[PDB]
């Protein structure tokens, strides 16, 4: 009955530092800043992350970012026996998106299915907002786009 | 070489050379003193309102410091992330390196039937009242309300920016009576509600607010109810009472907590005194050009309704511009303190000269201050030093012209070296004197725990001594040129007409009133004036010391006043905040005092006391140990005997988190172990586990806490903390008090004194690797109470025993000396008394005045009390008309420069301005009463005659 997203819908149908989406940017956190402390690495067995970096940046999320993407683990699961949910970028020390972005700060995740799988990309866009996420943008045909508040 | 032959000689001979050194010093300072510090900031006015070194402070501190210091890669940690790291690696080389193959239009409640969210303390709000004192319950306030905020807030231009949306077309809609109305019943919105709908809606209200009242209610049902399309049964409430959370919302936040009463208005409408409005923005500095454009120099009614409350997170933030911005009020006092100045010493020149040095003070003192003394911190209330000075800095250069006077008149034919040799005699001592108790009573607050008092008496006390050094150097100088050159070089045509001759007028009428007038009065009712008097002092001791008191600060300290109690930002905090439901919640009507117990960290300050920027650094104990045996039977029976004490709420929900250590070993004893991946971590291993083995399944029990279940750790959640490389480097332990929280200082002082004695009693049985853990809760408003409490006693004292002491030495004579303390003391109680009776707590500046008003006290009997000495006169009668008649003048002058200046600041927004001014006319009227009338009849009564009562050198 829940409906996929279309190629380049975002669900809070307005730009991402809304009040009523994720909220304004705060600044780029780096691991010498104190705002570092915050970002949490999530270590759930139902994700499967793809960290290019090989330095793990992809599991350093904040507390908010991490319960809504455990709550969609478990959904993906749910809705395909033996799919998992996929992680391509969590906190981004790359600079590889943009000269402002929620990855800098660990408030935002780029996200595929297990089996990178794309015509189940628009429903894994609808399962990440029933899970929670405070925006979630179908930004590419390579991944979905998610977000968070601050805490 | 002629270098002068003394001290007198020098200013008589060269006043220019004294002037330019003083001139040259002060323009050095003010250079030094704008160009070499940081200037003052006063974005935060709370700032250094902490008391420092205490042991309750010492461990606030440090709990702050570990609260700072925890987290990834932190100092502490509430996981073994190096451990977790290793763990999730191994999984990686298990598998992930074979299985990773390869690489605007109006809201519309028809249309949308819902606010885009609850209402909450994080949004905007506005409180109204009625204008006409009526219920605000009726369709023309309800509508008022809603223009109002369509007019105010949602007009403003960056409003389009701040507000909340679903959607780019339109903002989110304020929750408001009006907008609560057009869901309960299916209008557009608050502009097209009708009276039946008003009407209707009370009828919910009256029928449904029983089940609010009685906890039935609540926020919850509608949720399902929503998604369901047939019926709800998540409550046993009648379902016309959820159909939106509206009523629950409505009660919980739009209207005042006796709207509905459970003695219930069935007679007639109810009396809906205040109601709520909140904006869909967030509050906070994005708020001040909404404020400052739209409120700030509005009026706050239309007629119909009235905002007498504001709540947009700026309080603090406008402080800095508005304490600013009153020192317009002290620039008044200034020109009026001059005016004054001006006819008394009849010369422009003296009188510009002695205000040059009067604000010359404040500039060296400064310097003296961040420079010299290396202060790293000047609090805000440093800019009442000012008011201060203008008023008491006058006070030595009224007794110096008039010294100056009797010497010229006394010797004619005196060389100006004699002359100014014979003035300082007579005036340098007592013009120190009247200075020092004063800056010592201002001193005295050094021994404060708390940063900002011992800041302010630091400051404040230097520029009366600061001036004092110019009242004897640069003021004497500047006498000797007057007479030297400006006797020669002095609308024109009606200034004999008119200037001069009412001059010359107030001149003998001032004069023949304290030469004839006033020693007549106090003379001729003395018996009057000792049964006022002491009458007076025994009311004043009464209201202080029995009936009522004065009483420690009853506001939290956030909530702190800082402007005039109209603002509406304070009558917020201090009238509506506790009128609303979600606002008393916020403050803890149920909530139990926590008793966390800490190891393995020092409770310690290493920052500077007077920084309240340097709080140092974090402690570890090197000495600490929970993962010996002993340590591990010891920290379990602790929890087991804390939980036998009258002090802990035993509640039936078990926290496993709040004594980690039951929670591990029942962790440990569910371990069925069949396979040898468990092996350490087995059921079948007894509780006071070997070392390495409690070292590793502490490790394991955690990450699977966090695998396993949906709860996270965070930086006051109780357990172990591990380091970078996951040793435990501390302990927390927390437990639930029988004691709730309360401001009540003997309530939170029995719970501290029973909880801590009880576990330092404990802690003394510890294993070496546990004893010097340490308690902490709630008790940062305690540790300031107690502190305000300790430290006015002390300076207070202080200040006392340098008043009579200095007495003794200024007038050789103990019963001259005991007759100035009596009218000091009765001074003090009737002037304490009275800003009792005025509503006065024992807050901040108000008890350094406490202090301050002993140093000034001082002034006007020990004037009098050397001109009684002085007198020629061998008659008690004739020793006190001398007195009188030679003082009276510049005491009422020193009097009421004080008294004008304090004046001057009653207009002012800012509290701390109004209450110094206050104090500055109370005392210097109930000090020049006591000084005038009541110590000078003592003295015509029993004043000694002779040698009675003279103390020997
Ligand atoms: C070392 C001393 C450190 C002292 C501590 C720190 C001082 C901080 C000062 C801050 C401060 C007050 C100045 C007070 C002077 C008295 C000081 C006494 C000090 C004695 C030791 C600087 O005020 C500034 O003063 C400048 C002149 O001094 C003035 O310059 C201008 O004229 C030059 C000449 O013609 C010319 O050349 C230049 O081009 C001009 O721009 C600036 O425009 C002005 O903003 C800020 O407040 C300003 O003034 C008012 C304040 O209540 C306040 O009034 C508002 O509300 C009233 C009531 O509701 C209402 O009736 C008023 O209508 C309304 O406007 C203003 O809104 C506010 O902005
Ligand atoms: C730094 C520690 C922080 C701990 C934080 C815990 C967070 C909560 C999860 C704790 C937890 C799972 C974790 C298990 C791993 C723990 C490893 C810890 C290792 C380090 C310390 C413990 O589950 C464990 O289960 C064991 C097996 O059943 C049991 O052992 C026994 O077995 C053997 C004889 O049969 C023998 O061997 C052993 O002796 C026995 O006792 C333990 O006693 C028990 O603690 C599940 O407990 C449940 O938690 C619920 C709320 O999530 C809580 O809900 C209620 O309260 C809520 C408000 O609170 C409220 O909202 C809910 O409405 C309300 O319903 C339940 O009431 C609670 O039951
Ligand atoms: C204004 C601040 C920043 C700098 C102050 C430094 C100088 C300008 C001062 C220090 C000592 C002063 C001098 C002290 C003594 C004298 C002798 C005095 O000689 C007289 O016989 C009086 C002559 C008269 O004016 O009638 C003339 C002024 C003069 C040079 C003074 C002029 C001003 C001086 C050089
Ligand atoms: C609303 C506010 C701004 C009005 C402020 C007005 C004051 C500046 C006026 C009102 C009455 C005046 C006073 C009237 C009489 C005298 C006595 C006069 O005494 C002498 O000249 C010395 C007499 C002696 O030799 O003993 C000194 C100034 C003083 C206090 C005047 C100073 C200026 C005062 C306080
Ligand atoms: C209130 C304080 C901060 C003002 C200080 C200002 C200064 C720049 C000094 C430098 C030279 C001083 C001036 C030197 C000479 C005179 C002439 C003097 O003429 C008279 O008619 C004196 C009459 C008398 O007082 O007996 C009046 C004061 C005045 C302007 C002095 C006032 C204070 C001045 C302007
Ligand atoms: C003249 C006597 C009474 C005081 C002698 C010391 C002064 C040289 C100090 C004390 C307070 C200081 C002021 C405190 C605050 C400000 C506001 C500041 O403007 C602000 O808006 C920024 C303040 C901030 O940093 O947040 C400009 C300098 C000024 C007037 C400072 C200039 C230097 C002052 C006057
Ligand atoms: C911050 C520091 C630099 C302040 C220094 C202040 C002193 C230079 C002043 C303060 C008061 C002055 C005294 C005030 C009164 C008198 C009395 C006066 O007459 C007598 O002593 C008469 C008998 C005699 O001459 O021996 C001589 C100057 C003297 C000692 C003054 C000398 C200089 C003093 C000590
Ligand atoms: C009212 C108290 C609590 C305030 C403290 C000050 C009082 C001690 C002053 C204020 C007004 C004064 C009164 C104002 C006027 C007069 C007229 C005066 O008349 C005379 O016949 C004597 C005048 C003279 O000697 O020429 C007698 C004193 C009296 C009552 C004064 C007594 C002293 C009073 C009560
Ligand atoms: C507020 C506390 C600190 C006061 C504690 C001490 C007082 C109770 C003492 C100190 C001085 C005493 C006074 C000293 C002088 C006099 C004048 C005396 O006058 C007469 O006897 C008038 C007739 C005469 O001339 O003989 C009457 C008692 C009285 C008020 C005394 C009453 C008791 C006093 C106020
Ligand atoms: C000695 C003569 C010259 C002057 C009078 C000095 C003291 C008797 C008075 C003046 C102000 C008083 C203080 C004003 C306020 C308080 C707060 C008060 O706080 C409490 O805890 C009261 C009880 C409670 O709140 O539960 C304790 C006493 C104290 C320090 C008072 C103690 C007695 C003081 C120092
Ligand atoms: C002559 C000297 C010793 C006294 C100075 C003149 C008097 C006229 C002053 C001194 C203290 C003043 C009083 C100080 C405190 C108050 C309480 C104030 O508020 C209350 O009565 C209501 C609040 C409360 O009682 O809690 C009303 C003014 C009043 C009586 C003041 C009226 C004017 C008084 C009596
Ligand atoms: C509580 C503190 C702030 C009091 C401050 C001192 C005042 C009580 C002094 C300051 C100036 C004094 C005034 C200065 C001049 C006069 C004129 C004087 O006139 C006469 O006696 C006329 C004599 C004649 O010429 O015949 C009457 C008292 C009065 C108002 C004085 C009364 C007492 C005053 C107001
Ligand atoms: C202020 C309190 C808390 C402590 C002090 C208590 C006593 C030591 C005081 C209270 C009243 C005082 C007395 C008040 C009045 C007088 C009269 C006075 O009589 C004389 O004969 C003066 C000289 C003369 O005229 O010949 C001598 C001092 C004496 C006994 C005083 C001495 C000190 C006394 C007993
Ligand atoms: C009780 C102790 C702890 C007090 C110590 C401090 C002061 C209060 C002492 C130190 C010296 C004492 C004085 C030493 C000598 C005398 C002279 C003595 O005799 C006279 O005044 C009469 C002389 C005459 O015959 O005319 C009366 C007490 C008095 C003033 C003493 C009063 C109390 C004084 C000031
Ligand atoms: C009757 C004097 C009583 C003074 C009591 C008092 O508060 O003293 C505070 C000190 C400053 O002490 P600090 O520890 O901050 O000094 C650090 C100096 N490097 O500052 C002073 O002692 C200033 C004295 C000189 C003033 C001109
Ligand atoms: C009000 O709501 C009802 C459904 O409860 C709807 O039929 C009606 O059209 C709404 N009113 C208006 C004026 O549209
Ligand atoms: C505020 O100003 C308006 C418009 O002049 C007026 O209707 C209202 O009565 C005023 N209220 C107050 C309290 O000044
Ligand atoms: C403990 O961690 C620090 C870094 O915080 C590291 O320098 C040290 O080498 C570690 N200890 C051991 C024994 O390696
Ligand atoms: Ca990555
Ligand atoms: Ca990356
Ligand atoms: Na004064
Ligand atoms: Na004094």
């Amino acid at each position: 009955k829940l409906t996929p997203l279309a190629y380049k819908q975002f669900i809070p149908n307005v730009a991402e530092k809304t009040l009523g989406a994720s909220g304004r940017y705060e600044g780029k956190i780096t691991r010498n800043s104190e705002r570092f402390k915050e970002l949490t690495p999530n270590y759930n067995p139902d994700i499967i992350f793809k960290d290019e970096e090989n330095t793990g940046a992809d599991r350093l999320m904040t507390q908010r970012c991490k319960d809504k993407l455990n709550a969609l683990a478990i959904s993906v699961m749910n809705q395909w026996p033996g799919v998992k949910l996929r992680v391509t970028e969590g906190w981004d020390e790359d600079g590889h998106h943009s000269e402002e972005s929620l990855h800098y700060e660990g408030r935002a995740v780029d996200i595929t299915t297990s089996d990178r799988d794309r015509s189940k990309y628009g429903m894994l866009a609808r399962l990440a907002v029933e899970a929670g996420f405070d925006w979630v943008y179908y930004e590419s045909k390579a991944h979905i786009h998610c977000s968070v508040k601050a805490e | 070489f002629k270098f002068p032959r003394s001290y007198a000689a020098l200013l008589a001979d060269w006043p220019v050379v004294v002037l330019g050194m003083c001139t040259l010093l002060i323009v050095v300072c003010a250079l030094v003193g704008v160009l070499v510090p940081e200037l003052p900031d006063f974005s935060d006015p709370l700032l250094g309102f902490e008391p420092r070194g205490t042991t309750i402070g010492q461990r606030l501190v440090t709990w702050n410091n570990m609260m700072r210091n925890t987290g990834y890669k932190a100092t502490l940690a509430n996981y073994p992330y190096k451990y977790a790291e290793e763990q999730a690696r191994s999984h990686r080389d298990d598998r992930w390196s074979d299985d990773h193959h390869e690489r605007e239009v109006d809201w519309n409640f028809q249309k949308d039937s819902f606010f885009c969210d609850v209402p909450s303390d994080g949004y905007s709000r506005v409180v109204f009242a009625s204008a006409g004192g009526e219920t605000l319950w009726n369709l023309p306030a309800i509508k008022s309300m809603c223009d109002v905020d369509n007019s105010r807030i949602r007009s403003h231009p960056q409003f389009s920016d701040l507000c909340q949306r679903t959607t780019a077309v339109s903002c989110c809609p304020s929750w408001t009576l009006g907008n609560y109305i057009a869901i309960l019943n299916n209008r557009s919105s608050c502009q097209k509600i009708v009276e039946r709908d008003v009407s209707h809606t009370l009828k919910l209200l009256r029928t449904c607010a029983k089940h609010y009242q009685n906890g039935t209610l609540g926020p919850d049902c509608w949720d399902k109810a929503a998604r369901r399309k047939d019926q709800l049964k998540c409550t046993n409430v009648p379902r016309k009472c959820t159909k939106y959370n509206a009523v629950y919302q409505i009660l919980h936040y739009l209207v005042d907590k006796d709207f509905m009463t459970p003695k219930t208005a069935d007679y007639a409408v109810p009396a809906l005194k205040y109601s709520m409005l909140f904006s869909p923005t967030e509050k906070g500095e994005s708020m001040m050009n909404i404020y400052l454009d739209n409120f700030e120099n509005w009026n706050s009614s239309d007629g119909i309704t009235t905002v007498t409350g504001i709540e947009f997170g700026i309080k603090h933030s406008l402080f800095q511009d508005y304490l600013l911005m009153d020192t317009v009020y002290p620039a008044i006092a200034i020109a009026i303190v001059l005016l004054i100045m001006c006819v008394y010493t009849k010369s422009m020149f003296i009188t510009l000269m002695t205000m040059f040095a009067i604000i010359s003070s404040l500039i060296v003192s400064y310097f003296l201050y961040r420079v010299v003394f290396n202060f790293e911190f000047f609090p805000f209330m440093n800019l009442t030093a000012l008011i201060i000075l203008v008023g008491i800095g006058a006070d030595d250069a009224f007794v110096l012209c008039d010294v100056w006077n009797y010497t010229k008149f006394d010797k004619p034919r005196a060389e100006t070296s004699e002359a100014v040799s014979v003035t300082l005699q007579h005036a340098a001592l007592s013009m120190f004197v009247t200075s020092f108790t004063t800056a010592a009573a201002f001193y005295a607050n050094y021994v404060s725990n708390i940063t900002a008092i011992r800041c302010f008496g630091v400051y404040a006390g230097t520029a009366i001594l600061v001036n004092y050094v110019l009242m004897v150097t640069w003021l004497p100088a500047v006498i000797v040129l007057h007479e030297r050159y400006l006797l020669n070089i002095f609308c024109w045509a009606v200034l004999c007409q008119k200037c001069r001759r009412v001059l010359f007028a107030v001149s003998e009428a001032s004069r023949i009133f304290f030469e004839k007038v006033l020693p007549c009065i106090v003379i001729k009712f003395r018996y009057l004036w000792l049964i006022w008097f002491l009458a007076l002092t025994v009311g004043g001791a009464y209201i202080v010391c029995v009936n009522p008191k004065m009483k420690l600060p009853s506001l939290e300290l956030s909530e702190f006043q800082v402007f005039r109690s109209s603002h509406p930002f304070e009558r917020y905090d201090a009238e509506f905040k506790k009128l609303f439901m979600f606002e008393r919640v916020h403050h803890g009507e149920e909530l139990h005092m926590p008793i966390t117990v800490i190891w393995g960290v020092s409770p310690e300050d290493s920052g500077d006391p007077l920084n309240p920027k340097s709080k140092g650094e974090l402690t570890l104990d090197s000495t600490f140990n929970i993962a010996s045996p002993a340590s591990q039977a010891w920290i379990l029976h602790f929890c087991q005997k804390l939980r036998n004490q009258t002090f802990f709420h035993q509640t039936e929900q078990q926290d496993f988190t709040s004594c980690f250590i039951e929670t591990f070993k029942q962790w440990m004893e569910n371990q069925d172990c069949d396979e040898p991946a468990l092996y350490p971590c087995c059921s079948h291993c007894s509780f006071p586990y070997k070392q390495e083995v409690f070292e590793l399944c502490i490790k394991k029990a955690i990450m699977e806490l966090d695998r396993s279940t949906g709860y996270h750790l965070n930086n006051k959640t109780p357990g172990p903390r591990f380091d970078i490389n996951d040793t435990i480097r501390a302990v927390v332990l927390e437990f639930q008090s029988t004691f709730l929280f309360t401001l009540a200082y003997e309530k939170m002082q029995q719970f501290y004194k029973e909880v801590d004695s009880w576990i330092s009693h404990e802690l003394s049985s510890a294993p070496e690797g546990l004893s010097r853990g340490w308690f902490v809760s709630n008790l940062e408003f305690y540790d300031l109470q107690d502190s305000l409490s300790d430290g006015t006693l002390i300076a207070m004292g202080l200040s006392v025993a340098v008043a009579f002491s200095v007495m003794l030495l200024t007038t050789w004579n103990i019963i001259i000396s005991l007759y100035a303390i009596v009218s000091i003391a009765g001074t003090i109680f009737v002037t304490v008394g009275s800003l009792v009776l005025l509503g006065w707590e024992l807050n901040v500046l108000e008890s350094v005045t406490i202090s301050v008003a002993v140093g000034l006290s001082v002034d006007f009997a020990v004037h009098y009390g050397v001109a009684y000495r002085l007198a020629p006169d061998p008659d008690r009668e004739g020793k006190v008309i001398f007195s009188l008649s030679r003082m009276g003048s510049a005491i009422a002058m020193a009097a009421l420069t004080t008294f004008v200046a304090g004046a001057m600041m009653m207009p002012s927004t800012v509290l701390a301005y109004t209450q110094l001014g206050t104090f500055m006319m109370l005392v210097m009227c109930v000090s020049w009463a006591f000084a005038t009338f009541f110590f000078q009849c003592l003295c015509r009564c029993l004043g000694p005659q002779g040698t009675c009562g003279q103390i020997p050198f």
